[PDB]
């Protein structure tokens, strides 16, 4: 599990829910 | 392993084995039991209920396969445990099973009929909330067991409602399932993919290998929130799913908080999501002190979370320290103040709060 | 989730 790949997915998800 | 199977006095099948007692030096003795029936089953093995022929007392027999692939410390950990809020290991013995020429480990434990999960599920499908008195009782006893195992440096690593056994009549809670438990040593790495979904600490999801016993406290905070809410607070199939739920409540962690969890993530630019106020997370009838306690357990920074002993002394459990408290069924509360020097070892002055004056007599 | 491999 690369930190880069994990953060990439998280950032994508957070942008979706961000007001 | 030698296992004499016979019948006695009623045609009832009786199983006789030579089992080693859980405590003290290894002095195995003949143990006979009957009325064997499966009460649990999974990929780990099988769990049977049985009745000891001598005392007539009910026991659970956890039969797990000796898997050489992973490390199992379950036996060695349970043998050194002795606490009123941890399920007792009466005996253990080895035998065969389904796999040909294979050896299984049998754990003979005290039988406890219910779990926190099953009790909580009743209230959920009844559209009711678990009375605060039980939330206090169950959480308090959970924290005592944690304070106990942590004093030995042992981390459970799988705290969740399904692992919290209940005797509803006496309202006594017993922590069980030590198949994931481990004695944490600073400087030695640990597996990150541990703890069950919904209850996994954020540092674990971030892939930390240098975590501490405080992950059990996070999980306990999840159990508390769940009991107040009527459902898991951080659901999700994957780690990212669960982390999004956490972030939607706590807000995006700061760089410093990220560093405390896992330094390898400090330089990523995560979107800044605002925290959702705890009073808005739970129903409007939720006790303020339950909300306060929960916010001190569910913290990003592991060192900021309360210790189990500190949690017991929290104002949320003040009611339990009242002389005139009784269970809704009419019985008195279980033993709650019989702390030992070992339990208090992390913080001895807390005894002033933990042991009320009416308990010292 | 399983513990650490041998
Ligand atoms: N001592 C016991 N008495 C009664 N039921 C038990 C006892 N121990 C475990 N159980 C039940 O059997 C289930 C499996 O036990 P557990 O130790 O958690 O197995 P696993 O390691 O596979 O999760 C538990 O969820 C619990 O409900
Ligand atoms: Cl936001
Ligand atoms: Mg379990
Ligand atoms: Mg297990």
């Amino acid at each position: 599990v690369e930190p880069q790949k994990f953060a990439e997915e998280l950032i994508h998800r957070l942008e979706a829910v961000q007001r | 392993g030698s296992m004499k199977v016979s019948r006695d006095k009623d045609g009832s099948k009786v199983t006789t084995v030579v089992a080693t007692p859980g405590q003290g030096p290894d002095r195995p003795q003949e143990v006979s039991y009957t009325d064997t029936k499966v009460i649990g089953n999974g990929s780990f093995g099988v769990v049977y209920q049985a009745k000891l022929c001598d005392s007539g007392e009910l026991v659970a027999i956890k039969k797990v396969l000796q898997d050489k692939r992973f490390k199992n410390r379950e036996l060695q950990i349970m043998r050194k445990l002795d606490h009123c809020n941890i399920v007792r290991l009466r005996y253990f013995f080895y035998s065969s099973g389904e796999k040909k020429d294979e050896v299984y480990l049998n754990l003979v434990l005290d039988y406890v009929p219910e779990t926190v999960y099953r009790v909580a599920r009743h209230y959920s499908r009844a559209k009711q909330t678990l009375p605060v008195i039980y939330v206090k009782l169950y959480m308090y006893q959970l924290f005592r067991s944690l304070a106990y195992i942590h004093s030995f440096g042992i981390c459970h690593r799988d705290i969740k409602p399904q692992n919290l056994l209940l005797d509803p009549d006496t309202a006594v809670l017993k922590l069980c399932d030590f198949g994931s438990a481990k004695q944490l040593v600073r400087g030695e790495p640990n597996v990150s993919y541990i703890c069950s979904r919904y209850y996994r600490a954020p540092e674990l999801i971030f892939g930390a290998t240098d975590y501490t016993s405080s992950i059990d406290v996070w999980s306990a905070g999840c159990v508390l929130a769940e009991l107040l809410l009527g459902q898991p607070i951080f659901p999700g199939d994957s780690g990212v799913d669960q982390l999004v739920e956490i972030i939607k409540v706590l807000g995006t962690p700061t760089r410093e908080q990220i560093r405390e969890m896992n330094p390898n993530y400090t330089e990523f630019k995560f979107p800044q999501i605002k925290a959702h106020p705890w009073t808005k997370v739970f129903r409007p009838r939720t006790p303020p002190e339950a909300i306060a306690l929960c916010s001190r357990l569910l913290e990003y920074t592991p060192t900021a979370r309360l210790t189990p002993l500190e949690a017991c002394a929290h104002s949320f459990f003040d009611e339990l320290r009242d002389p005139n408290v009784k269970l809704p069924n009419g019985r008195d509360t279980p033993a709650l103040f019989n702390f030992t020097t070992q339990e208090l070892s992390s913080n001895p002055p807390l005894a002033t709060i933990l042991i009320p004056p009416h308990a010292r007599h | 989730p399983p513990p650490t491999p041998r």
